[PDB]
């Protein structure tokens, strides 16, 4: 058997864009009406700070650079001066059916993949993966830099059965760790809800709301946009923040990245911690791709061994391959 | 014999970047798709110093500057 | 006597471009005014997770390629954050008399085809094809990726005579199944109305209104505008969505392809579900060449057998041929 020339997987655990708004702590119970954080605009005069080439380490060149203007315009997002917390809400659909590809050529590779994922599910459920996704919902990984240096963070998760809420949860994102994975009653209830959602045995719709007590007027961090500073008139603003109508927003894929930070068996070490699930699993923000294909832990290697040749890897790498299938992607040649 | 040196940017743009090959005593700049290696236009150079004086002489800052670079190389050089 | 070589069967059951709007569930009854979903803009920084070679590629080249991000720009479209229902509205002209073409060489072949289509109108008017079109209208095949993950899908179908209504059905696309085709009294009524509408008995014009609870802020999927991108003109942009005057729309081609899933007796398989009805009938996404021309079961060779040799296979193959001529297209090279 040869693997197909076209593979595809739709994503499960698909979130929406976050919506940031600010208000007061101990008023977060009545928070359906808080005004949204807006993206304003300020001016910055920079400086000479990058490394010199050491061929330009002259007195006169540095003095001309210091007399030279470095005026820029950037976007900033702050709280109002009387608000000290940040409300962030988004919804999350849990689809299920996480073994069936949405596009395939080979009808034999398709059926082999189906009973391979099926004997994974029969061997053990989605319980460990849903435990780790319930952890990344429990703490506030989707608050990326907003969590860093916060007084107290709190996460509210509701289950939406109809127009009315069915099941609720109330967490503490600082006491619940960021480094390991633990057990608790409400964590295991949320993990079993996610595990029932991933096995096609129900419809799960979760809205998640996070509150981060930072301080009055501090700088919140919406996600930043890609702009090409080319040669237009006089230079434009050099930092664009993502927004929607009258509200500063985090992208959906940034929250989706912060949910799938699961992997703890990339072959480097346990000193760093969990990284995001990824084929050729690469933390690009530190420029190093862990799980290189020069070892035998790459996702394509594990897939082509465990589906074609029917040799099973360790249980931890089985969790890695099923989390890759839940992620979605463009697989095949 | 075209030994790879470096990519010209930190980030890829649309799976597209500029690879730098050492072609003898000259030096090559190819506009390549990074996942399959399909070149869509190259330009000969000789020294890395004049190549950087050409690249930093382009208008723009960062990915806009390498957009200008790929638009410059990706057109047919006139006779 | 040979047959005509230049033939052009024409379009029939023409749907309109489906427009999308957004509002709240259970207030969908008095909804003719919902604001249109519009295509927004955002930026993407991703890794490179596609398959990579081990031949004719340097180790340093792939280390530099994986560890460097990819900064593309895509289009999206979401619901508003207080609106959880995707409304899809489109109209459907049902013309009548799709038997004869209007591009013929041979006059003897043309009135011979008139003889056999008057034979089919004589013995039994359009019944099982009308069943299958009315049942594809009954579920939400026109909702392609909008269907899966929704907890409640409704289809409302009105009929047009003047500035007034003639009949108001109501179809539950979750209760009505996806695969096994059944019949019910409202489905009998709609199939009878468009059964009259197919055999040239007059004029039938429908408009179909759909609703779907997905959740506030979630991703909708309008169709994608194509671009060639063969070599040069690579582009900063990817994923160009399709629009009309300030709205997010679905193409007529793909909602028609959603209407034309009829054939359950294709010779490759019969339990995987129906495929698209076309000459050399094979779905595009799978890529497997279903309905190989080297059997007698095309539209080409089967029509050449059925109009000259005057023989016939079982009645279902004739239902497929009549669905081919209601579809339209080109017969001959």
């Amino acid at each position: 058997l040869s693997t197909a020339s076209v593979l595809a997987f739709e994503r499960k655990l698909d979130p929406s864009d976050a919506l940031m708004s600010a208000g007061a702590w101990a008023q977060r119970d009545a928070s359906q009406e808080w005004p949204a954080v807006t993206v304003r605009e300020k001016s910055v005069r920079g400086t000479i700070s990058n490394r010199l080439k050491t061929k330009d380490r002259d007195p006169a060149k540095l003095d001309a650079s210091i007399q030279s203007p470095n005026l820029q315009t950037v976007d900033v997002a702050n709280l109002p001066s009387d608000a000290d917390t940040l409300k962030v809400r988004f919804t999350l659909r849990v689809l299920g059916g996480a073994g069936t590809p949405s596009a395939c050529n080979d009808a034999a590779y398709r059926d082999k993949l189906l009973q391979t994922v099926a004997t994974y599910v029969n061997d053990q459920g989605f319980a460990e993966l849903a435990r780790r996704y319930a952890h990344n919902l429990a703490n506030a990984r989707f608050l990326w830099r907003n969590r860093v240096g916060a007084e107290a963070v709190e996460v509210r998760i509701n289950h939406i059965r109809q127009g009315e809420v069915a099941r609720a949860w109330r967490f503490d994102a600082l006491a619940i760790g960021l480094r390991d994975f633990k057990a608790d009653a409400e964590l295991d209830a949320l993990a079993e809800l996610i595990a029932s959602g991933l096995s096609g045995s129900g419809h799960v719709l979760l809205e998640v709301v996070a509150f981060a007590r930072i301080g009055d007027g501090q700088e919140v961090f919406p996600s930043q946009e890609l702009i090409l500073d080319k040669g237009d008139k006089k230079g434009q603003k050099s930092k664009t923040l993502y927004s929607v109508r009258d509200a500063a927003a985090i992208h959906s894929q940034k929250i989706g990245n912060a949910l799938r930070t699961i992997d703890t068996w990339y072959p480097d070490e346990d000193g760093l911690g969990p990284i995001a699930v990824e084929p050729y699993g690469s933390v690009t923000s530190q420029g190093k791709a862990y799980r290189q294909p020069k070892q035998k832990l790459d996702f394509y290697t594990l897939l082509d061994n465990w589906v074609l040749r029917d040799e099973a890897p360790a249980v931890e790498q089985q969790h890695y391959v099923i989390a890759n299938l839940i992620r979605g992607g463009v697989f095949g040649e | 014999s075209m030994k790879f040196i470096k990519y010209l940017s930190t980030a890829h743009l649309n799976y597209m970047n500029i690879a730098v090959y050492e072609n003898g005593s000259k030096i090559k700049a190819r506009v390549e798709n990074v996942v399959n290696g399909k070149s869509v236009g190259a330009r000969d150079f000789d020294s890395t110093e004049q190549l950087e004086s050409w690249f930093y002489g382009l208008p723009g800052s960062g990915l806009g500057r390498i957009e200008n670079a790929m638009n410059e190389i990706s057109r047919r050089e006139n006779p």
